[PDB]
């Protein structure tokens, strides 16, 4: 959900 | 070539402010959908994420164990990503890395990069070049025995020193041991090499110590002791 | 605050064997897990993200599995180029957190150390403090007992050991044991010896010298 796995 | 390169003085007295810069070249710092991180590693131990930011927003995120002391920032005119740590102490000694990693869901073909790391020492010691003592081989035991010789490199600060042998032309059998921090605050190590004992009479052995933090070079010949 | 518990802290296997590292998270992290490899003196390099998606350039002998709270990295055919630390990392929540790490060693055939002792030079003695050095070269496994005996008696508290990384060519270790003394205790004794015990030696090897000859 965060960092390299953030989605915008 | 897209590369991250870190700079900043790494030797601090207790309670100074550490200041490190990570410059990207070959790309723009504003390139979207990268996650930029500062990470640190004490010698022998694991990794600790200090904090970081996404290149497409202006927030920066901090580890709560360090947030009271660190400021992480970004200057797009100079392509700089920055770490500031106030009131450093004994515990902040570590190798500090920056990283730029793709935000995978919006960026599958960008390049994941790391800095080379900067070694940060927090100490009351002053810069000091090393004293070097040769470690002489023992007397030959057999026609075909191997002799060991070396040199001891002590009482220097900060790390690192480099030891080469015969101006780097002798590399087989060389072991340079990791440095140990003494209670005086200074470091020391030994460098050794194994050679054919037959060659002790025909070939000369010199260790070349280079201590770049003090701009010091020491070149010691290692010979068998004359009774 | 999401703890990553990594196990084991170190592991040893022969070339070609199959090894696993496990990592368990203190709370559900779905498949927001990465594995990194760090070679000595180098920056980490990610082996995979999303639990199991290899990065470009990463040999297919590495693989990962897991969803939820438990995760495994596997190395199918352990190679010498795999000597490294390995770290998991979760990225389900800030702050990012890493596992404590696993050190990987290659198990090779037993090889006894060759053992050398180095009396301090006259110039070291002139300087006020001396270091007697005992070297164990090119040996495996790493466990080794090195004791200092001065005039025949065991000396406990002035020595320090230092060990090389496993050699990339022959997978052995070397070791130094350094005995640091002042010039005055050093000159008050005559015989200095280091006694080495190792699985590769059929009984202890002693290397010694008599000060002043
Ligand atoms: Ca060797």
């Amino acid at each position: 959900a965060v960092g390299i796995g953030a989605v915008f | 070539e897209v590369q991250l390169v870190e700079s900043g003085p790494g030797v601090m007295k207790p309670s100074e402010t550490l200041s490190l810069i990570c410059a990207v070249s070959g790309d723009t710092i504003s390139s979207p959908y990268y996650f930029w991180s500062w990470v640190r590693q004490p010698r022998g131990k694991g990794l600790e994420w200090i904090g970081g930011l996404y290149s497409n927003t202006m927030d920066v995120y901090y580890n709560p164990s360090l947030q009271s002391r660190v400021t992480i920032s970004r200057d797009t005119s100079k392509n700089h990503f920055s770490l500031k740590v106030t009131s450093v102490t004994d515990t902040d000694t570590a190798v500090y890395y920056c990283a730029r990693e793709r935000v995978v869901a919006h960026n599958y073909y960008g390049l994941d990069l790391w800095g080379q790391g900067v070694a940060v020492t927090v100490s009351s010691a002053s810069t000091k070049g090393p004293s070097v003592f040769p470690l002489a081989p023992s007397s030959r035991s057999t026609s075909e025995s191997t002799a060991a010789l070396g040199c001891l490199v002590k009482d220097y600060f900060p790390e690192p020193v480099t030891v080469s042998w015969n101006s780097g032309s002798l590399t087989s059998g060389v072991h340079t041991f990791p440095a140990v921090l003494q209670s005086s605050g200074l470091y020391s190590l030994s460098s050794v090499v194994t050679v054919p004992s037959s060659s002790l009479g025909t070939q000369t052995y010199v260790c070349n110590v280079n201590h770049k933090p003090s701009n010091t070079k020491v070149d010691k010949r290692v010979e068998i002791k004359t009774c | 605050d999401i703890q990553m518990t990594q196990s084991p802290s170190s592991l040893s296997a022969s070339v070609g064997d199959r090894v696993t590292i496990t990592c368990r998270a203190s709370q559900d992290i779905k498949n927001s897990l990465s594995w990194y490899q760090q070679k000595l003196g180098k920056a980490p390099r990610r082996l995979m993200h999303h639990s199991s998606t290899l990065e470009t350039g990463v040999p297919s002998r590495f693989s990962g599995s897991g969803y939820g709270t438990e995760f495994t990295l596997s190395i199918n055919s352990l190679q010498p180029e795999d000597i490294a630390a390995y770290y998991c990392q979760q990225y389900e929540d800030f702050p990012l957190t890493f596992g404590g790490g696993t050190q990987v060693e290659i198990k090779r055939t037993v090889a006894a150390p060759s053992v050398f002792i180095f009396p301090p030079s006259e110039d070291q003695v002139k300087s006020g403090t001396v270091s007697v050095v005992c070297l164990l070269n090119n040996f495996y496994p790493r466990e080794a007992s090195v004791k200092w005996k001065v005039d025949g008696a065991l000396k406990t508290g002035n020595s320090q050991e230092s060990v090389t990384e496993q050699d990339s060519k022959d997978n052995t270790y070397s070791l130094s044991s350094t005995l640091t003394l002042s010039s005055t205790e050093y000159q008050s004794h005559k015989v200095y010896a280091c006694e080495v015990t190792h699985q590769g030696l059929s009984s202890p090897v002693t290397k010694s010298f008599n000060r002043g000859e």
